[PDB]
RNA sequence: AAUUUGUUACAAUACAUUUUUUGGCACCGCGACCCUCGCACUUGUGGAGUCG
C-alpha cells in the first residue's frame, strides 16, 4: 500500500500495525520524494526494511490491486 | 596539583555576572567539563602554553590572568599579567577572536606592539580595552 | 499540576518578559495567569520581530501563542520549589 | 554525562534546549511538567541569523513544551 | 433542524469531493466516524481542479480536510 | 478548566490580534472556556467594516489587546 | 506460636502469628486443603485429594478425596469413595483400609466428618446415619 | 491495540529517528514516554547534505518524531502480543 | 453575556448572510447561510460561496467547512 | 560485655476533534560630531547629521 504525507513523502510500504492515531509500524518500506534546489528536477526513492510511522504525518492512504 | 577530572569536577560552577568554570601548571583533561562551559577562568596559576585544549566548540572566554604564559598554542582572550615577550610570539592568536587583553606583559614595551597585533590579528576589535580604530 | 504554572502564578504582580510564536516579545506587569498560561499584562512594551517597539496598556496573551515567559529572578530564591 | 533513564532524574543540570523557531535556550533544569514545559535557571537564548551566533541571556524561564524540539545536556551541576 | 453529523452519514455511499490544508479530491464516500476521518472510492486527485490521478480506493485522514461538497 | 477571566474586559472595544498578522476590532459581548470571543462588530486593518457583530474562533486568537483602558 | 494454623482452596497452609496478625509460615506442598487435625506431638496432619501429609508424609494411592488423630497416633482418614484408610501417625504406613455399606445410592456412601472420644470413632456419613467404629 | 506498548517494549535498539524538519538521528534508544518522546544514548545528528554532530543523550519530544526507523533484525508479531 | 454557542444558534435560526474567514489562509473567504450546528466549531452551510480577498466572484455549492479551519463568523 | 508487625502521609504503575504530545507543514548597528560627571539594581536609553 501507498501513503501521501504532509511532507512529501509517498511511502510505499507493507503495513504491520494500526491504531486510533493511524501510527504504522512498517516492513519493506520504500519512501519517494525529490531533493531538488530550484530550478532542479530529480526523482529519488530509498529501501528500508522495518520502520515505524507517526499519524499527524498521513494525509491519505490507499490500496492500489 | 595537575588539573584532572576530578579537580574539575569538584570546582565551583556557576553562572556568571555565561555558564563559567572556576579554576596548575599545565592545562589538560579538558574533556571533563564535556563542552558544557562559555567561560573558564584560569586567573591566578602557573601555566607556562595556553596550549593542550581538546575541542570545546562552547568555550568562548578564557581569563588567563596571572600566570606564566610565556607562548601561544574564541572570542575573548584575557592575558593580563603574564609572561609573552616578542611580538613574533603572539602569532598563533591571527589563526582565531575579537576581545584581547594582553597588558602587563614584556611584549607590551617592544616598539611598535599595538600596530603589530592590530595587522597580524585584524580580527581583533578591542585591544587592552580600547577600540582599534581606522586610523 | 505544573510547577512552571505555579511559577507563573507566583510571579503575578512583578514584571515578566514574553515572547510568542510570532516573535514578539512583550515586558510587563503579570496581572493574571491561568492553567493554561492565559496571561494578562499591564504597562507593556511591545517588540516586533523585525525591530521596532510600541507601548501599550493592558494586553492579553493566550498561552497557546506564548513560546517562553522571562520571570524575574527573585523568584528563583522560594518558596514554590520547596 | 550520566547515563539516566528519564528527564526528572536529571534535575538541576545545565541543559542545551532546541524549539520549533530554531534558537537555542541554554540554563539549568528547574522544573519539568506533564507536557514537557521547562524552567530554567540561568536561561541563555541562543539564536543564529542566516552566520554567527547571535547571544541572549534572559534569566529565570518558563518555556512552553509545545516550541520544544528536544533537549541535550550541557554540563554537571553546581 | 439539519447538524453536521446527520448529513455526513446521509451522504454515505454518494460523490464527495475535499480540498486540504493544498489540493482537492472527488470521489464516493464509502463511510465516516466522529473524529471527521474519510474512506472513499473512485478517488480522482483534483491538482486546483486538475484531475492529476485516479487512485481508486483511499482513506483521508481528519486533520488535513478543509471542506466537503457534492 | 478555569474560565478566562475577560469580565474586565467585557463591553469595551478590543484589538484581537488574529492569525497569519492579521487583525480585528471591536466591542467585546461575550466569551467562553475554549477562549472564543462574541463582539459587536468592526473594521479588519485602509480599513472597512464587515458584518453588525462577529465570532472569532478561540485558537485563531493571538492576542485580545485593549484599545480602551 | 502459630496460634491459628488454616488450609485453604488455593492449596496452601498457613501458620498464623496473629499478635502481629500476619503470617509465619507458609507451607505449599500440597497440589484444595480439605482437612486438618492436630495431634493431641505437637503438630498437624493435612490433607488434600490423594496424598495425606503431616507437618511439624504418608503413602497414599488415589484415596480421593476428614481426619482425626488418636491418642495412641493412629491417624483416620475418610474417604470420599467410602474407603476408611487408617494409618499409623509415627510411619506413614497404612496399616488398615474398610468399606462402609452404604444403606438399605452408591454416590451417597462417604464420609463427612469424624471424630476419638477423649478407643472409638463416631463418623458422619452422608448416608444419612452415624456409625460408630470400635 | 496500542502503539505505545509496543513502543515501550522496544528497549535498548540503536535505531535512527527521523523528524517533522528531516533531522535523522542515530542513537541507542534507553526509554521512550506514553507520548513517544525518545529518550536516546550514544547519538549522533546528521541533516538531511551537511556535517555531522554528535551528543551522547537526547531527549527528543513525541510530536517531533516523524519516524522511528527501526534495527535490521526484530520479531514483530511477538513484541504485538499483549 | 452572550456566548458562542448561543450566537450560532441564533445565527441558525435566523438564516443570515454568513461571511467566513480561514484559519492560516489570507486569499480566500466563505459566504453562505448556517444550516448545521455541533459540539465543536464545525457547521454544515448550504448555499456557500468562495471568495478571493481584496489585496470577484467564484463558483461553490453546498458545504460543511471543518470547525478546525474556522475563524470568522457574522450574522 | 538491625529485623518483623500495625497505623498515617506523599510519589509511581487510559487514549487523537480550539491552550501544549496527532502540529499549518513544506517548496538596533558602523564613520563623524557634541551633550551629560551623575552612588546603583536595568525592556531600551544623549542629541544633529550621514551609512546600512
Amino acid at each position: 500500500v501507498i501513503i501521501s504525507l504532509r511532507n512529501n513523502h509517498k511511502i510505499i510500504a507493507r503495513v504491520k500495525a494500526f491504531d486510533r492515531h493511524c501510527n504504522m509500524v512498517l516492513e519493506n518500506v520504500k519512501e519517494l520524494w525529490t531533493e531538488k534546489k530550484g530550478k532542479n528536477v530529480i526523482n529519488r526513492e530509498r529501501f528500508i526494511s522495518k520502520l515505524f510511522l507517526r499519524g499527524d504525518s498521513v494525509i491519505v492512504v490507499l490500496k492500489t490491486p | 596539583m595537575k588539573f584532572t577530572p576530578s579537580i574539575v569536577i569538584d570546582a565551583p560552577q556557576y553562572y556568571v555576572d555565561d555558564l563559567q568554570l572556576e579554576t596548575e601548571s599545565m592545562p589538560s583533561s579538558l574533556k571533563h567539563l564535556t563542552k558544557p562551559t562559555h567561560i573558564l577562568d584560569l586567573t591566578n596559576n602557573d601555566l607556562i602554553m595556553i596550549p593542550d585544549l581538546s575541542r570545546r566548540d562552547d568555550i568562548h572566554t578564557l581569563l588567563l590572568g596571572r600566570n606564566n604564559i610565556v607562548e601561544v598554542d574564541v572570542q575573548n582572550l584575557t592575558l593580563s599579567n603574564n609572561s609573552i615577550r616578542r611580538f613574533e610570539d603572539l602569532q598563533r592568536l591571527r589563526r582565531a577572536l575579537k576581545n584581547l587583553t594582553l597588558i602587563g606583559n614584556q611584549v607590551c614595551h617592544l616598539a611598535n606592539y599595538r600596530e603589530h597585533v592590530l595587522r597580524l590579528v585584524p580580527h581583533l576589535e578591542t585591544l587592552d580595552f580600547q577600540n582599534v580604530t581606522a586610523e | 499540576n505544573g510547577i512552571p504554572v505555579k511559577l507563573l502564578n507566583e510571579a503575578q504582580g512583578h514584571i515578566v518578559s514574553l515572547e510568542l510564536t510570532t516573535g514578539a516579545t512583550y515586558r510587563g506587569k503579570l496581572v493574571e495567569s491561568e492553567d493554561s498560561m492565559n496571561v494578562q499584562l499591564r504597562d507593556v512594551i511591545a517588540t516586533e520581530p523585525q525591530g521596532a517597539v510600541t507601548h501599550m496598556d493592558q494586553i492579553f496573551v493566550r498561552g497557546s501563542q506564548i513560546k517562553f515567559i522571562v520571570v524575574p529572578d527573585l523568584l528563583k530564591n522560594a518558596p514554590l520549589f520547596k | 554525562v550520566a547515563h539516566s533513564s528519564r528527564l526528572a532524574n536529571l534535575i538541576d543540570y545545565k541543559l542545551r534546549v532546541l524549539t520549533q523557531d530554531g534558537r537555542v535556550y541554554i540554563g539549568q533544569l528547574m522544573a519539568f511538567d506533564k507536557h514537557m514545559n521547562l524552567v530554567l535557571n540561568e536561561c541563555i537564548e541562543e539564536r543564529v541569523p542566516k552566520i554567527k551566533v547571535e547571544k541572549r541571556v534572559l534569566g529565570l524561564t518558563i518555556l512552553r513544551g509545545e516550541q520544544i524540539l528536544s533537549t541535550v545536556v550541557e554540563d554537571k551541576p553546581l | 433542524p439539519v447538524n453536521p453529523k446527520p448529513f455526513l452519514k446521509g451522504l454515505v455511499n454518494h460523490r464527495v469531493g475535499v480540498k486540504l490544508k493544498s489540493t482537492e479530491y472527488r470521489g464516493t464516500l464509502v463511510s465516516t466516524d466522529n473524529y471527521f476521518n474519510l474512506q472513499l472510492n473512485e478517488a480522482e486527485e483534483f491538482v486546483a481542479g486538475v484531475s492529476h490521478g485516479t487512485l481508486g480506493e483511499i482513506f483521508i485522514r481528519c486533520n488535513n480536510v478543509l471542506y466537503i461538497r457534492e | 478548566v478555569s474560565t478566562p477571566e475577560l469580565k474586565k474586559y467585557m463591553d469595551k472595544k478590543i484589538l484581537l490580534n488574529i492569525n497569519g498578522s492579521r487583525k480585528v476590532a471591536g466591542i467585546l459581548r461575550g466569551y467562553d472556556i475554549f477562549l472564543n470571543v462574541v463582539l459587536d462588530d468592526a473594521m479588519e486593518i485602509n480599513n472597512h467594516q464587515l458584518g453588525l457583530q462577529t465570532v472569532i474562533r478561540g485558537n485563531s486568537i493571538i492576542s485580545l489587546e485593549a484599545l480602551d483602558a | 506460636g502459630s496460634k491459628f494454623i488454616s488450609s485453604s482452596e488455593d492449596k496452601t497452609v498457613r501458620i498464623w502469628e496473629n499478635q502481629i496478625n500476619v503470617p509465619i509460615k507458609q507451607i505449599s506442598d500440597t497440589a484444595s486443603m480439605p482437612f486438618l487435625n492436630v495431634h493431641p506431638n505437637y503438630f498437624c496432619a493435612q490433607s488434600m485429594d490423594n496424598r495425606i501429609y503431616s507437618f511439624s508424609k504418608y503413602k497414599r494411592h488415589p484415596k480421593k478425596i476428614h481426619s482425626s488423630a488418636g491418642y495412641g497416633i493412629s491417624l483416620a482418614f475418610s474417604g470420599d469413595g467410602r474407603y476408611i484408610c487408617s494409618g499409623d501417625s509415627k510411619s506413614r504406613l497404612f496399616t488398615w483400609d474398610w468399606n462402609t455399606s452404604r444403606l438399605l445410592i452408591p454416590g451417597n456412601k462417604p464420609i463427612t466428618q469424624v471424630d476419638w472420644h477423649p478407643s472409638k470413632v463416631i463418623c458422619s456419613g452422608a448416608a444419612g446415619k452415624i456409625y460408630v467404629c470400635d | 491495540m496500542k502503539l505505545v506498548n509496543f513502543l515501550k517494549k522496544l528497549r535498548n535498539e540503536q535505531v535512527t529517528i527521523e523528524l517533522k524538519n528531516g533531522t535523522t538521528v542515530w542513537g541507542t534508544l534507553q526509554s521512550v514516554s506514553p507520548q513517544m518522546n525518545a529518550i536516546l544514548t550514544d547519538v549522533k545528528l546528521t541533516l538531511p547534505s551537511d556535517n555531522i554532530a554528535s551528543l551522547q543523550y537526547i531527549n527528543i519530544r513525541g510530536n517531533t518524531i516523524r519516524q522511528i526507523i527501526l534495527p535490521d533484525s526484530l520479531n514483530l508479531d511477538s513484541l504485538l502480543v499483549d | 453575556m452572550v456566548p458562542p454557542i448561543n450566537c450560532i444558534f441564533n445565527f441558525l435560526q435566523q438564516q443570515t448572510p454568513v461571511t467566513i474567514w480561514l484559519f492560516e489562509q489570507i486569499g480566500i473567504r466563505i459566504k453562505g447561510k448556517i444550516v448545521g450546528f455541533d459540539e465543536f466549531m464545525n457547521v454544515v452551510i448550504d448555499e456557500a460561496v468562495e471568495i478571493p480577498v481584496n489585496s470577484k466572484g467564484t463558483p461553490l455549492g453546498k458545504i460543511l467547512l471543518k470547525g478546525d479551519n474556522i475563524t470568522l463568523i457574522t450574522s
